[PDB]
């Protein structure tokens, strides 16, 4: 395996910490610019904006992460997911695991209070 | 008989030549375990690069296929993960196993 | 089944068990080749007067 | 892998016949192999006639364990 | 309960006839292995792929998956 | 015939199908859940069914209830379950039995009473 | 059927998987057995 | 302490909703060895309603709770607390309990009664 | 090919619930419950076999 | 995990006096505890309809007329 | 005081005078035996723990070759190995070929012992073969399958020494040697099924549990066993929704390695008569019903009824939570009446002694203490049934050492020996001033026992008065570094409840309630609720007490849930839940939640965290667990106790009576379990039980 | 109502409490007959008073403080 | 091939040289019962259904009220 695939990225970990946010941020805009070739690649129903409001959505579940070195791991990861969803690899099937709520409203009786998941004791 | 018995020449002579490669890279080699014809050195991660260079390169060794390597999790360690690369010198018809460590964040460098 | 293990009477299972007669991983550290370089060995030991001979180790242990 | 771990020692028989079952072994996998590949590039007799002889090669499994595809003879002691 | 093994590592590698396969097998000293590996022989065959099939045109990269002998019981598992 | 359905509603089956076996009616174990336990339970799928070709494979605590007893001189009876036109170890392993109560003593493995005489 | 794809689901099993670990021997099944060090590679004693 | 959790690829559900246990085996009363009695197990407690239920079908044991089966060895006490808190679990440990010792003697079985003899010993 | 329970001669059905084809089965296609009988002996109440998770070792 | 959303509960009991107990969170493997017939399940309605029954575990009854479109309902 | 010797290279040091056997296990070697327990008398009958000891032309039996100084042993000689293989091989010869069908299969002592040493193969190849010995009925808990006894003498030693049945023994010379009753006598005693965990190899086995299941497919869960005073340590072994059996997992100080027959045997009762669904009552007939309809049910109810205080009693039982009684006080003090009282009667009031200061109702002197005892005293109890492992600690005690008993209250048939003082409230007195102010005013480490039963007495304050002012008086019975007031408690609930604070007032007693609440409280006759109340019962299974319900809820038993636990001696444990409540049963404190918020209450924690965090806020000695603290307010506490029933009460002249009526059905799993139901016909008085 | 209080055993700055508990419980019994206490103790506890008023409302205080009488103050204050 | 006999079924297959007319008494293995021979149903009404062979593992209480 000389010559890698192409939108690959030899993995490399930094020891500063702007260095990683410099390059969550070109990694935010590779996303970002590969939206609507998520929406015509993988032949969803609803719009482009709410692919990039998951893209946005997904980066603000680990804003206050403290270790860098989690935070390496994290970017490692994240970018593993680009270059797999930006190739075709991942199916539409994968791709929307993604959105598991957005699709179908799950039925009746959600629980909320304790009496609601005591009658089916949390189901 | 022992099956063990009959290994017990090439073990002694596999014990001399691992305390010859501890005394070559004393900076690199942090012990060896011999168990019976099967040699293996323990070795830091950030000492893998340069030992594996030498395993390929010095002529006494020559270990220039890659074999199989992997990893074992022992969670009771604090670094928990070890990884093991399996060496043959196709030459000397030897094997070699080189032993390091790695927790679940922090890397080991790559020999590719 | 083969003779000396069919026996009715003169062998015993310990005598001819080799699973309980393992060997183990002889595991060197550093420190202990030092000792194999400095104190000797079985086969040649360097080592005088061994009531000093032990605390001529322990300072290498 | 086991039996080194275990240290014991097999019978002379026992190592005789996993010689030989593990070259009719061979020859299947050999025979399947090349007439697989021959296939794939285009020569449909030796997939055939190599299947023929599978066939005759798995009577003899058949025989010695009880299943002719999947056989859990050899064992670790 | 099974039988138990003592406690060690092994790498015993024979030749199939797709190539070197061995097992590494960590044995806890229980009844049960504590890590088992195979070293797949067409896992670095088509792992060596790319660096053979650059360059030939698209039959050629077919009679070389026959070489190779991609059963892929091996490859993945 | 009649069993009731969970719901008031009888179903019908016939009376060689409530029956265990045809040895046995009853049930030979505190769990052995009787026949119309059964047919009441899931009869949505014995809808449109045969009912005849089902197994129903002759319980063998009536079978070994009409075997004669066994008389024994000794004080031990000695068991194997094997037959012996048969070439090998078949049957159960051997075991030997005390006959000394009053009464007949079953094997553990066949059943099979022995009696001190 | 709806959605007219696979769906990706939390875990559920028709039959729980038993193992059988529990209840493995409580004796020490094998020794510590002997070594296959040579008498060049092992400390002296002194004397 | 650093939190793996995120980095596992674990589910949020099992670090906030499932309380584990570490503990020791406790020799059984059964049989006299002592060696399952050494190794400190890591068991998670089970779910009201996903433990196990009996099938309409055959009476198979089936099972929503996909733990129940997983179980852990560790050498220490304290790798086991490292490694639950470190990959963010909430535990409870339960101490073990050995014998105390007791002096016997086989001559303690037929001292000299001055008065009542107030037992019978067989052997 | 296919499973069978055998039975005796004079008909008694061999399965003395001993749980050792339970205990080594390679991908847990067996399941039995087992309770002690009126007369005594020891019968498996529920004796199962999984068919498409059975691999005919 | 997976839920029981179609019930209210865990214990329902019918009109006609049947108690139902549901086992287990939701999802394949559970049941609910309902009997249901479709008529029609073939149609284009009820393959919809029986596959939302049957997705938590009421057992699904089908009254079928040929035997060749059922398939897609197994 | 200590001496010093080596094993296998290894130096160790071990109090004087002990068995080699016990410095092998110091040290880590592992010696085989079979006829050899920690808590049972030495024997040499096995002949397993041979071992090569310098200075002995024959390898000596190390359980009862005693510890010397300068001593050199050897477990790994040759002629060790050679002799384990020997003494293995000898005791396989006549031992029959019942492994598929012996209940320990996994579980054998012979069998994993016959691998790790003995031979490969067998010789014994006669045609005479094995010997073959007759089975022995001895009881219905008991299964007996004589032919593959090894003759270690343990049931023997046991049933002699610890369990005071001298009904065991050894009738004969060689092989014709039997391990039975000589006459087929059945064999009682309290604890009668722990020689089945006892015998090494299945000749002794459990006979609900006969052929059942099978300890590869069990999985063991540690929890704390109810229906007991002392709340025992068990091991439940679960398929995974029904419970098989349990079984003593060690701890010196509550058990000691010993459990009840009743805590063992009512398995069978966990699994026959549950509750899986919610019934309300029609008029003469039960329907069940759907969770909404019965709790909307009792909140209809209550707003019919409406009791606007002091009108809603809530009465506990023999066995429940701690965290469930956190709910239900919670509940009626935030629903504005503490008409909050326990099931026993007298019941109603405050229960004679302080709820103040914890030393009041507890076993305060520890349950490792009564060990150290010199001359003790119980008073209206029979601690042969109730804390059975507390007879075997008093009997254990009392054969070691010289202990002077005498007992107030019914003839009782202890196992150890009593002295008779009378059956009266001037019986006690008399014989506190004539005899026992002299014992145990010069006896060192003394105690006195006193029942809850007659806690439960009318004349209840008369016994506390003359208790406490002799304990006040006399400076040996009360010091700094032991207490030796010492009472025991019939349910593993009533020392969880007066932790909590589970009594009612003296307002509270005077009024009749319109709602009655049910938690568990099994034994309310029909006269104690009133016929116009709404009473409602939440419980585990069907009993007496779920009969009289216009509303039943079900809980979680104590296999189902996780729980705390308190006992006599005031330790705080918790239960491991080791399955599922089954059908549509829940939690008991999760049920009193949702029906509080039903009604005007919404309770301040909705989670589990929240309940201990609710629990350490009642006291936090609750969260400590498994701890034993002392008490620096014993002097304050005896004199607290004395001044309250000091001329309220006179003692009437009506005698002391058992608590108990039977051993066996005592509460709402024991009462449902056909085991108890036919062990307790057959554990009365018949001709196959008198000693004659 | 109820009223209950909570010290440690060992003599880590629960003191002044514990020596008000053994003067003044037999006078606190008679100053409120309807109120029951609880006492009770765990080594690590801080001093600590709840006390309970109708309809499950309660209120709680601590007690860091080395004086009998301010125990009885912040008792005091504490019924109100 | 369902609706071949058993005995013979190993014989066409070439199990065993001597045909099922033509062994011994010896041979034949005694029964106390009567032979049937199903074939096969598949598809067919008669087709083997599975149920439990054993009743519910944890009994309800059934229900008596009580006078007070
Ligand atoms: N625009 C629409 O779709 C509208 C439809 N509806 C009604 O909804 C229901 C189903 O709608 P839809 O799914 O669209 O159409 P369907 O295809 O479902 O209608 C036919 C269904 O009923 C079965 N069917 C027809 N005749 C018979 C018969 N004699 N015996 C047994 N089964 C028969 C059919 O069997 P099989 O599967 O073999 O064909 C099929 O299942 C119908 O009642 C329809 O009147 C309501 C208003 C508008
Ligand atoms: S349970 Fe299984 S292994 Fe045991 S006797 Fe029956 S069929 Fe054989
Ligand atoms: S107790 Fe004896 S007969 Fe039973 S399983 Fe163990 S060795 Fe076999
Ligand atoms: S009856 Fe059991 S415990 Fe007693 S001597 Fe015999 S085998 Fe041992
Ligand atoms: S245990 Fe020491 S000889 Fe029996
Ligand atoms: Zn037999």
């Amino acid at each position: 395996a000389i010559i890698a695939t192409a939108f690959a990225e030899t993995v490399k970990f930094s020891g500063s910490k702007q260095e990683l946010q410099k390059r969550t941020l070109a990694l935010y805009r590779q996303f970002l610019r590969g939206a609507p070739t998520f929406a015509d690649l993988y032949e969803v129903q609803f719009s482009i904006p709410t692919i990039r409001t998951k893209i946005r959505q997904e980066f603000e579940r680990h804003r206050f992460v403290d270790d860098l070195s989690i935070q390496n791991v994290l970017y490692a990861k994240g970018h593993m997911e680009y270059q797999e969803c930006i190739n075709f690899w991942k199916q539409q099937a994968q791709f929307l695991k993604y959105f598991p709520e957005e699709d179908d409203i799950q039925g009746r009786h959600q629980p909320s209070n304790f009496v609601d998941k005591f009658l089916k004791n949390r189901a | 008989v022992n099956p063990a018995d009959r290994y017990l020449q090439h073990v002694s002579d596999l014990h001399q030549y691992a305390k010859y490669i501890m005394a070559a890279l004393p900076k690199y080699i942090q012990g060896f375990s011999v168990w019976k014809d099967e040699l293996t050195l323990h070795v830091a991660p950030s000492a893998v690069i340069p030992v594996t260079t030498f395993l390929r390169d010095n002529t006494s060794t020559q270990y220039k296929s890659i074999i199989d390597i992997t990893a074992v999790d022992y969670p009771s360690r604090e670094n928990r993960f070890e990884v093991v690369y399996n060496f043959l010198s196709v030459r000397h018809n030897s094997r070699i196993r080189l032993k390091t460590y790695a927790t679940e964040v922090t890397p080991v460098p790559s020999i590719t | 089944s083969s003779y000396p293990t069919n026996d009715i009477a003169e062998n015993p299972y310990w005598k001819r068990d080799h699973r309980r007669a393992y060997p183990q991983t002889a595991f060197f550290d550093q420190k202990t080749v030092t000792g194999l370089l400095e104190l000797g060995s079985e086969a040649t030991p360097r080592i005088a007067d061994g009531e000093a001979g032990t605390k001529a180790l322990a300072n290498i242990a | 892998a086991v039996e080194k771990l275990l240290n014991v020692e097999v019978p002379l028989r026992g190592k005789y016949i996993r010689t030989m079952f593990g070259e009719i072994t061979r020859v299947l996998n050999h025979l399947m192999s090349v007439c697989s590949h021959a296939m794939d590039v285009g020569a449909l007799t030796p997939f055939l006639w190599g299947f023929e002889e599978r066939e005759k090669l798995m009577e003899f499994y058949e025989r010695v364990s009880g299943a002719r595809l999947h056989a859990a003879y050899v064992r670790p002691g | 309960k099974g039988y138990s093994v003592p406690p060690g590592e092994t790498y015993t590698a024979i030749e199939a006839p797709k190539g070197e396969m061995g097992v590494y097998v960590v044995s806890d000293g229980s009844e049960r292995p504590y890590k088992c590996k195979i070293r797949a022989p067409g896992f670095a065959h088509l792992g060596a792929f790319d660096h053979i099939a650059r360059g030939h045109f698209l039959p050629d990269a077919v009679a070389i998956i026959g070489t190779m002998d991609l059963v892929f019981g091996e490859v993945d598992r | 015939k009649s069993i009731i359905s969970y719901n008031g509603n009888t179903i019908e089956i016939p009376e060689e199908y409530t029956k265990q076996a045809p040895n046995r009616d009853s049930t030979w174990a505190p769990a052995q859940a009787s026949k119309t336990e059964i047919y009441k339970n899931n009869m949505v799928r014995f809808e449109q069914k045969d009912l005849s070709k089902q197994p129903m494979p002759y319980a063998g605590i009536e079978l070994i209830a009409q075997q004669p007893v066994r008389f024994v001189h000794g004080n031990t009876a000695v068991c194997d379950g094997a037959n012996h036109n048969g070439p090998g170890a078949q049957g159960h392993p051997k075991i030997f039995i005390n006959v000394d109560a009053p009464g007949s003593h079953a094997c553990q493995y066949c059943g099979t009473r022995y009696e001190k005489e | 059927e709806e959605k007219r794809r696979v769906v990706y689901e939390p875990l559920e099993l028709t039959q729980a998987f038993r193992n059988f670990s529990a209840g493995s021997t409580a004796w020490e099944p094998v020794g510590p057995g002997r070594d296959d060090r040579p008498d060049s590679f092992k400390l002296p004693t002194p004397k | 302490v650093p939190a793996h959790e995120i980095v596992s690829g674990a589910p949020a559900e099992l670090s906030r909703n499932r309380v584990v246990r570490i503990y020791q085996q406790a020799k059984p009363a059964t049989q006299s060895g002592e060696y399952g009695t050494f190794a400190w197990r890591l068991d998670w407690d089970i779910v009201d309603v996903a433990n196990r239920w009996e099938n309409d079908l055959i009476g198979w044991q089936s099972s929503g709770d996909y733990m129940q089966a997983t179980q852990m060895k560790f050498t220490s006490k304290e790798s086991a607390i490292k490694f639950a808190n470190k990959q963010g679990w909430d535990f409870y440990i339960q101490e073990p309990h050995h014998r105390k010792f007791r002096v016997k003697q086989y001559a303690n079985n037929f001292v000299h009664s001055y008065g009542k003899l107030k037992h019978i010993r067989t052997k | 090919g296919e499973h069978a329970l055998r039975r005796y001669p004079s008909g008694e059905e061999r399965c003395i619930a001993c749980k050792l084809c339970e205990a080594i089965c390679p991908a847990l296609a067996i399941t039995i419950d087992a309770e002690e009988r009126i007369d005594g002996s020891r019968r498996t109440t529920k004796y199962d076999i999984d068919m498409t998770k059975c691999i005919y070792c | 995990m997976n839920s029981f959303e179609n019930l209210a509960q865990d214990v329902n009991i019918t009109r006609s006096g049947k108690t139902l107990i549901a086992k287990g969170t939701g999802g394949r493997s559970s049941r609910t505890g309902y009997t249901a017939t479709v008529f029609g399940a073939n149609g284009f309605l009820g393959s919809y309809l029986t596959a939302k029954l049957a997705k938590h575990g009421t057992t699904v009854v089908v009254p079928y007329r040929e035997e060749m479109a059922k398939r897609h309902l197994k | 005081a200590e001496i010093e010797l080596t094993i296998d290279g290894h130096k160790v040091s071990i109090e004087a005078g002990s068995a080699l056997i016990q410095a092998c296990e110091k040290a880590g070697v592992t010696v085989p035996r079979y006829c050899y327990h920690d808590k049972l008398a030495i024997a040499g009958n096995c002949r397993m723990c041979l071992v090569d000891v310098e200075r002995a032309p024959k390898p000596v039996a190390s359980c009862a070759y005693p510890v010397a100084p300068g001593m050199v042993v050897r477990t790994d000689t040759e002629r060790v190995k050679q002799a384990r293989e020997n003494v293995m091989e000898m005791m396989l010869q006549n031992h029959p070929l019942d492994c598929p069908v012996c209940d320990q299969g996994g579980e054998c002592d012979l069998q994993d012992q016959s691998m790790r040493y003995g031979r490969d193969r067998g010789r014994f190849t006669e045609i005479t073969g094995k010997r073959s010995t007759e089975d022995k009925n001895i009881g219905p808990l008991v299964k007996t399958s004589m032919n593959r006894c090894i003759h270690c003498t343990r049931c023997v030693r046991f049933a002699n020494d610890i369990a005071g049945a001298p009904e065991l023994g050894s009738s004969g010379r060689g092989n014709d040697m039997q391990i039975g009753t000589y006459l087929e006598k059945n064999l009682n005693t309290e604890l009668s099924g722990n020689v089945i965990d006892l015998c090494p190899v299945g000749a002794l086995t459990n006979k609900p549990y006969a052929f059942r299941a099978r300890p590869w497919e069990l999985k063991k869960t540690e929890s704390i066993d109810v229906m007991d005073a002392v709340g025992s340590n068990i091991r439940i072994d679960s398929k995974g929704v029904e419970v098989m059996r349990v079984i003593p997992r060690v701890h010196e100080d509550v058990n000691e390695e010993w459990i009840n027959d009743k805590s063992r045997f009512a398995c069978d009762g966990l699994k026959t008569q549950r509750l899986t669904t919610p019934l309300i009552r029609v008029g003469d007939k039960f329907v069940n019903a759907t969770w909404d309809d019965a709790l909307s049910t009792i909140a209809k109810a209550y707003q019919q009824k409406a009791p606007k205080g002091d009108e809603f009693k809530a009465v506990a039982g023999a066995l429940v939570e701690v965290e469930s009684m956190v709910a239900l006080k919670d509940m009626t003090n935030a629903l504005g009446s503490e008409n909050t009282t326990t099931d026993t009667p007298n019941g109603n009031s405050a229960p004679a002694h302080g709820i103040t200061f914890r030393s009041n109702y507890l076993f305060n002197s520890s349950i490792a203490g009564i060990e150290d005892a010199d001359a003790i005293l119980l008073v209206g109890t029979n601690p042969r049934r109730e804390a059975a492992v507390m007879n075997a600690r008093i009997r254990k005690a009392w054969l070691r050492q010289e202990l002077e008993i005498a007992s107030v209250g019914p003839t009782l048939d202890a196992t150890f020996d009593v002295a008779e003082l009378g059956n009266t409230h001037a019986d006690l007195e008399k014989a506190l001033s004539g005899e026992f102010g002299e014992v145990l005013k010069n006896a060192k480490n003394p105690l006195i026992i006193v029942g809850s039963g007659i806690t439960d007495r009318e004349d209840a304050g008369a016994f506390f008065n003359t208790i406490g002012k002799f304990v006040e008086s006399t400076p040996s019975v009360l010091n700094e570094n032991w207490n030796g007031y010492n009472v025991l408690q019939r349910s593993a609930s009533r020392a969880g409840a007066y932790d909590i604070g589970f009594t009612p007032s003296d307002e509270a007693s005077k009024t009749t309630p319109k709602m009655v609440w049910l938690l568990g409280a099994d034994e309310v006759a029909a006269s104690d609720i009133p016929a116009d109340a709404f009473v409602v019962y939440q419980g585990h299974n069907g009993d007496v007490g779920a009969q009289f319900a216009d509303v039943v809820l079900p809980g979680a038993a104590y296999t189902e849930k996780a729980g705390t636990y308190v006992n006599t001696e005031g330790r705080s444990q918790i239960s491991r839940a080791a399955t599922g409540p089954p059908g549509g049963a829940r939690e008991d404190w999760k049920i009193l939640r949702a029906v509080s918020e039903y009604l005007g209450v919404a309770l301040p924690y909705e989670d589990a965290y929240e309940v201990r965090d609710r629990l350490a806020e009642i006291s936090p000695s609750l969260v400590r667990y498994d701890l034993v603290e002392p008490t620096v307010f014993g002097d304050v506490a005896v004199q607290h106790s004395l001044v309250g029933p000091n001329g309220s009460v006179t003692p009437s002249s009506a005698p002391l009576t058992e608590t108990i009526e039977n051993f066996y059905m005592t509460d709402s799993i024991s009462r449902s379990s056909p085991t108890m139901a036919k062990s307790s016909i057959a554990f009365n008085k018949d001709n196959k039980k008198n000693q004659a | 109502r109820e009223i209950r209080f909570h010290l440690c055993q060992n003599g880590s700055s629960s003191a002044p409490l514990r020596q008000f508990v053994k003067n003044q419980i037999g006078a606190f019994q008679k100053a409120n007959p309807s109120t029951k206490v609880l006492v009770r103790e765990a080594n690590g506890v801080k001093p600590i008073v709840f006390a309970r008023f109708d309809h499950g409302h309660e209120s709680k205080i601590g007690l860091d403080v080395s004086s009998e009488k301010e125990v009885a103050e912040r008792v005091k204050s504490l019924i109100e | 091939m369902s609706q071949v006999e058993p005995g013979w079924h190993f014989w066409l297959g070439y199990g065993v040289d001597t045909a099922p007319c033509n062994t011994p008494k010896e041979k034949l293995p005694i029964r106390a019962y009567p032979y049937k021979f199903q074939p096969n149903y598949t598809g067919t009404p008669g087709a083997f259904v599975t149920y439990n062979t054993l009743k519910p593992k944890i009994s309800a209480w059934e229900p008596v009220t009580k006078q007070r």
